[PDB]
């Protein structure tokens, strides 16, 4: 945790990181806990679903945050959800065993419309809306039987 | 059995000392039984019981980091204000306000002046009202940036209401007071007194009421006290004849010392109090807010220490505790004076010794229990316990600090007590040994003065008026209005708290330095004349009003119905995928800058199109809910109950036809509506981070770790038949030490084992992991569709994999994998995804139960290798000739793998790739990890009050360890070219 | 109780306490209840309390000035409660 | 040694019947021990008597 | 590793109480544990030790040897040591082969 | 070690988990001689591992990730997994050759 909060502190002071505007930060493992492989996956579609909705969980076992993590000032640790008007782009960090860093920037979907035509917009929320009353019954029929 | 005999007494072997010595062990039994029968016959089972001890160091809970808690604050109260939940016409806003700049500081400014200098006002009226706002407070908290924390209550101040329906209901309400809005009203209301007792912008521009909040606001309030009047509060005089009589001048300095507090506020920084009967709904309570509003350093106690308790206090002072406040929460059961050395001990002990190393200020013993129906003939067992706690606990405490400050010199810090006292002693009656309690309490005034502790401990007593609420008062609350009816004051729990905390002012400290102080909070009701006989008339009267309506309504709704002779909606529960809302084309062009339309090549840009999980909370729809609002909605409800299987789908003849839901085990029919009421508590204890389920893992019992010692054979054993091939296994093994004989009328072989051969004896071994985040229980593959046959091939996490393939691959709304066939080739359709350890069950088949010759698959090898649940996927519903690249990379395994399929997919070998990661909890690994310590000790995680809910805590002061977890997550990626064209949703940019 | 402040109130003083105020109670207690079990309504026992004028005046003298000061409650009980018939309360503030 | 094992096997006799019910019975007077010192170092030893 | 004797073990009821035998208190509680009625464990009063006496009907584990039919192997030349190329001893028995 | 030697009781090092993992040898590579914080992405591919580790490597560096990749495969022969591949029926019985 230390470690993490001193890396994600260092990336954002190094880029110029407005001061004031430190990062919100998501720990799932706390309801979760720590399957050792599948955990950047869950951390993924936590992302995914925190882009989409714009509500960032808070950690509700974050009774008193550690003393020693208050000189990361770019990182901001609530207790408590908290349901913002837009979040645009999520960071997930994963520190295996074995010196395996790694990390993902994902980026909200409607960034993506912006480069394309008003014409394959529309074809394209046409299918994708065609696309979803299959699945909604294909989903339904599967659950039940 | 005479040769058996002889024998023994040739051994000099006495056959009956076990037998002599278990009779003299029975009588010492009866012997400490009867001692045991005597004192309970004696004190009581409810005392006995209660005496029992619940205080322990380990289990302290402190709370300081409100550096933290005020950003969050400021947050939560900013997009409250964005989102339209807070208006310029609420106290809360103002409350919020002093909240934050309570813990003002320079990280905090630059936090508040970023997030307000980046508002753009053009967004709506609510973005411009949080800009105002956000300036104003950005402003007070630069004026008291160096100023000290203050309580002040802007609550609006309510009266007590009870109403009668037509019907005869009785509802009781507390509205607000029509000629007291502001706590500086409370104040000249109370100066004034009453008849009996003769001998701003807040709610229209909170914003404007926030810009006055550091403004240190020319007649005191004693002045406008009338003469020949006693005023509502006030403090009392002892005469030379030892009574205590109301004092002008020291009743005026207590209000004058109250409307400077609703004014300017009070600070306590620099304060250590300790408070007991301080739980929700009382008093305490708001006496403790108000504490931690102010800066003090506050221990408070609770004889019902929980996992809800401690959020409770968190959550309290996540909202109150001001820079330099600090909350220490401690188990505490007033009733055992063990306990109370213990707690004083602890709080006087060095840090070096495990105690907080602290000096009390101030102690406030607000514990109590209540007696209810129990005259003078019913005083027992129970009524003894809390007489104990009331008064006999609270002079030992009292004691107790004493003696803490004497061994340390300490002669010029004296101690504050606030005594919760009585008005009335024994007139209401049926209240047990409460009124001795409360009468006995009053002897300190004169100890002060007749012993030797004055220097060590003030005495402050406070006579409680009539409070509404909870604790011991509530259940009174309809009369309320009806007593204030008289000119007499009734208070709120904040009220009294307000005047309680105007008692540790610097002057009433002082004061009761001086001498013992007398407080009197009783709103006048001591001049009621015969209160008890006047309450009774009071209840009585409203009690035969709802009565008398209730009936005469009946019997005239009889009547019309004899004379004379709406159809309601239940929810369905109706899941949804939760595709991304896609807006119109105008919108989304007004996000992104407008250069970027053709500057992208969208074949290098990646895309996310489906995720899905398998983990402790079900699916990644029941994991979000869980995870974000902390709860299931029915939707939620009902698949977690579908997942776990509690719940089936039932078409047909149930007679009557049926189709719906059906308890899966005794087939009875379930509404969606009672789903919750009949499976959530079971829903809810059998998921998440839990207690290991032995039926989960294979048995695995992490209390009783099987293993096997190896010992040496002392001598020959008796012989065994076994099969001839059997026995030549164990004759090739042993040699020598073994003698095999074939039986020659059966053709079996018996097997000796000789002295000196080796064996293995199991020995069981006690693990301290117990907990592990478990999939839910009552999960089945087959609940799925996967069949046996596959279920029995195949290795627990395989299974894992396949269903969150199957569901991610149903959020991109691909409902049949070869469908991507009819955009891409075969070969364009990778699999990147891996594990950092993969099929461990194999291994364990392969390593242990081979060894030891039980019943293993001939193909045990293949289904631990991690690339075979990629294997299975791709045979069972892929069927592509794309890339495989597996990753191993132990806890970034997962990202390891999105990273290769990124590459994957850029490098022109795929369009379409599986991403994700997978790894179950087996009885090894948990060991493994258990003497690496990376894992939680659970046994310490007891010790210090810890459930199974709140072992995994990420960031915080105390965390000593990760929690053990399985499951899968899967995610589809993609070109969003082909994302696009195929015309399936997009969750993400990766 | 002699030379037993505050701070030194311990078993003893408990058990004294127990002695003079909560075991007098129970003693009031028991009358009531026989003769209530009884029907006698119209014979009560004068109860004759031996109070103390000074309640923690003089010090050291463990729980004897809370015991003699929660005697006091019955001249309250005695209205508030349903034991009148069968007991009477008759405080005497003992001399030196 | 050895042939009276031998002839208490024969008879059925368990020879440590009486140790395990003693060693039994040590357990519960301790816990019972247990019991009556907590209570006598709540209630103090002049109450008690 | 010998192919040709592979060693596995046997689960075997006891048919008749065992000769008791030595341990430690700890191993005693340990054999209590796993077994229960089917073990005793009693003091040896002069030593602090404990005598462990596995019962009637109790498990236990022979050793028992089993002839494999795979014999040859592609083996790295006997002899080689990771010494030989400089890498030292407190690695050698940190890691794996 | 930690599937049958701890099951017996034996010595065994601590943290023999951390030693089996199919990224500790890359992870030893680093910490002893190349100390670089480059690109590390393990295969696991059976007998096609060092192919596919070729694969990844090349698609790394043309990725820009990396200029200079360790690629390669390893493994090594013992008891279980020779006995394995024996009730497999992969590898050769010898007493038929
Ligand atoms: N109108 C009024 O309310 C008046 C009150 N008072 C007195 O002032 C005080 C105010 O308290 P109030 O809130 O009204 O009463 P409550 O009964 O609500 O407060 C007592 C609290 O003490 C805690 N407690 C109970 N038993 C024990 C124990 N054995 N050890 C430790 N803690 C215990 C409980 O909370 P938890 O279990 O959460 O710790 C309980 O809520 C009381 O002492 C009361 O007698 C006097 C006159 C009038």
């Amino acid at each position: 945790d230390k470690n993490e909060s001193a890396t994600i502190n260092e990336m954002m002071k190094h880029l110029g990181r407005s001061e004031g505007n430190p990062v919100i930060g998501v720990f799932q493992k706390f309801l979760t806990g720590h399957p050792k492989g599948a955990a950047g996956a869950w951390m993924m579609n936590g992302a995914l679903q925190i882009l989409n909705s714009g509500i960032i969980p808070g950690n509700r076992n974050a009774d008193n945050v550690d003393k020693i993590l208050e000189q990361f000032e770019y990182v901001l640790y609530p207790s408590k959800t908290l349901k913002t008007d837009g979040v645009r782009a999520v960071s997930i960090t994963s520190f295996g065993f074995g010196q395996k860093g790694g990390q993902a920037i994902v980026v909200h979907p409607d960034y993506l419309y912006g480069a394309i035509t008003e014409d394959r917009y529309n074809e394209y929320v046409a299918k994708v809306s065609a696309r979803e009353k299959s699945a909604y019954k294909f989903f339904h029929n599967g659950m039940i039987y | 059995r005479q040769q058996l005999q002889v024998l023994a007494r040739y051994l000099k072997m006495d056959l009956d000392n076990g037998e002599r010595k278990f009779l003299k062990e029975k009588d010492t039994v009866a012997e400490l039984q009867a001692q045991l029968d005597y004192l309970n016959a004696e004190l009581g089972e409810f005392f006995v019981n209660g005496v029992a001890t619940s205080f322990s160091r380990k289990k302290a809970r402190t709370f300081d980091s409100s550096w933290n808690w005020a950003k969050q604050s400021l947050l939560s109260l900013y997009f409250e204000i964005i989102h339209g939940v807070l208006k310029n016409v609420d106290r809360e806003v103002v409350s919020e306000a002093i909240n934050i700049m309570n813990r003002s500081n320079d990280a905090l400014i630059k936090f508040m002046e970023y997030h307000i200098s980046n508002t753009d006002e053009t967004k709506g009226e609510n973005y411009q009202l949080v800009k105002t706002l956000g300036e104003q407070l950005i402003e007070n908290c630069k004026q008291v940036l160096d100023v000290d924390p203050v309580y002040k209550d802007v609550a609006k101040p309510t009266g007590p209401k009870t109403a009668i329906d037509k019907n005869g209901n009785i509802t009781y309400s507390e509205e607000p007071r029509e000629k007291v809005r502001k706590l500086s009203q409370y104040v000249q209301e109370m100066a004034l007194g009453g008849p009996i007792t003769k001998e701003d912008a807040l709610d229209k521009d909170s914003t404007k009421e926030v810009a006055s909040l550091p403004n240190k606001s020319s007649k005191t309030v004693s002045s406008t006290i009338p003469r020949e009047t006693i005023p509502f509060l006030h403090l009392r005089k002892k005469t030379p004849a030892g009574d205590w009589k109301y004092d002008r001048q020291l009743s005026s300095l207590f209000l004058d010392g109250l409307e400077k507090a609703a004014f300017n506020g009070v600070t306590f920084k620099d304060k250590y109090v300790l408070i007991t009967g301080a739980g929700k709904g009382s008093i305490g309570a708001e006496v403790l807010q108000g504490l931690l509003q102010g800066g003090a350093k506050v221990v408070v106690t609770t004889s019902r220490f929980s996992k809800q308790v401690t959020d409770y206090y968190q959550s309290i002072y996540a909202k109150y505790g001001a820079k330099g406040s600090t909350l220490i929460v401690v188990p505490f059961n007033q009733g055992s004076k063990q306990d109370v050395e213990a707690l004083i001990e602890f709080i006087y002990d060095t840090e070096k010794n495990g105690g907080l190393g602290w000096d009390l200020d101030a102690i406030i013993p607000f514990a109590a229990i209540p007696e209810q129906g129990i005259e003078l003939e019913h005083i027992d067992s129970k009524s003894e316990f809390a007489h104990r706690i009331m008064l006999t606990n609270i002079l030992r405490m009292m004691g107790c600090v004493k003696k803490q400050k004497s061994a340390r010199g300490i002669e010029t810090r004296p101690a504050q007590v606030i005594l919760p006292m009585s008005p009335n002693h024994g007139t209401f009656g049926g209240d047990g040994m409460y009124s001795e309690s409360k009468l006995s309490l009053e002897t300190l005034f004169n100890r002060w003065h007749s012993e030797s502790w004055a220097n060590q401990l003030t005495v402050c007593g406070a006579i409680i008026g009539w409070t509404r609420g909870t604790g011991l008062m509530s259940a009174n609350n309809i009369i309320a209005e009806g007593i204030e009816k008289m000119g007499v004051r009734t208070f709120s729990q904040k009220e009294m708290a307000f005047n309680l905390l105007g008692l540790l002012t610097p002057e009433v400290v002082e004061l009761c330095q001086k001498s013992p102080v007398m407080a009197d909070l009783n709103g006048g009701l001591q001049f009621v004349p015969e209160l008890k006989e006047f309450t009774a008339k009071l209840r009585k009267e409203l009690v035969e009003t709802s009565e008398v309506r209730k009936a005469v309504s009946i019997e005239t709704a009889l009547e019309h119905k004899v004379v004379n002779g709406q159809v309601e909606i239940q929810p369905r529960a109706n899941i949804q995928l939760d595709f991304p809302e896609l807006k119109p084309y105008k919108q989304v062009k007004q996000i992104a800058p407008a250069e970027l339309e053709g500057l992208l090549d969208l074949e290098r840009v990646i895309v996310v199109t489906g995720f899905a999980e398998v983990g402790p909370w079900g699916s990644a729809r029941t994991r979000w809910e869980m995870e974000a609002f902390g709860e299931f909605s029915l939707e939620g409800c009902v698949e977690m109950a579908w997942i776990m299987g509690f719940i089936s789908y039932h078409n047909g003849n149930l007679g009557r036809p049926y189709t719906g839901w059906v308890d899966s085990k005794t087939k009875e029919p379930v509404d969606d509506k009672d789903v919750k009421a009949k499976y959530e508590t079971s829903i809810l204890e059998h998921s998440g981070i839990r207690l290991i389920e032995p039926e989960l893992f294979n048995g695995y019992n992490p209390e009783k770790k099987e293993m096997i010692q190896e010992v040496i054979v002392e001598e020959d054993l008796e012989p065994f038949e076994a099969s001839k091939e059997t026995a030549e296994q164990f004759k090739h093994q042993h040699g020598d030490k073994v003698d095999i004989f074939e039986i020659p009328e059966t053709g079996e072989y018996s097997v000796k084992l000789l002295k000196g051969a080796t064996l293995y004896i199991p020995k069981a071994l006690r693990f301290d992991r117990l907990v592990a985040g478990q999939i839910p229980t009552g999960w089945n593959a087959k609940t799925y569709g996967i069949s046996d046959d596959i279920i029995s091939q195949v290795d627990p996490i395989t299974l894992f994999v396949l269903v969150s393939v199957v569901e991610a691959f149903i959020a991109s709304g691909i409902t049949d994998p070869y469908e991507m066939y009819k955009y891409v080739h075969v070969s364009e359709v990778g699999n990147c995804s891996g594990s950092g350890m993969g099929g461990v069950s194999a291994l364990r088949g392969m390593f242990k139960d081979r060894f030891k010759d039980e019943p293993v698959q001939n193909d045990i090898l293949q289904e631990s290798f991690i690339n075979t649940m990629s294997a299975w996927v791709n045979m069972l519903l892929i069927s592509s000739s794309g890339p495989i690249k597996t990753p191993v990379g132990a806890c970034a395994t997962s990202v390891e793998s999105v990273d290769i399929g990124v590459e994957t997919i850029l490098s022109g070998k795929a369009r379409i790739c599986i991403v994700g990661g997978y790894d179950d909890f087996q009885e090894e690994g948990s060991f493994e990890f258990g003497n690496m310590k990376a894992t939680s000790n659970t046994l310490e995680e007891f010790e210090h009050g810890r459930t199974p809910a709140e072992m995994s805590r990420p960031a915080t002061t105390t965390r000593n360890g990760f929690m053990e977890a399985q499951g899968a997550g899967i995610q589809i990626i993609m070109q969003a070219d082909l994302a696009l064209k195929m015309g399936v949703p997009i969750y993400g940019i990766v």
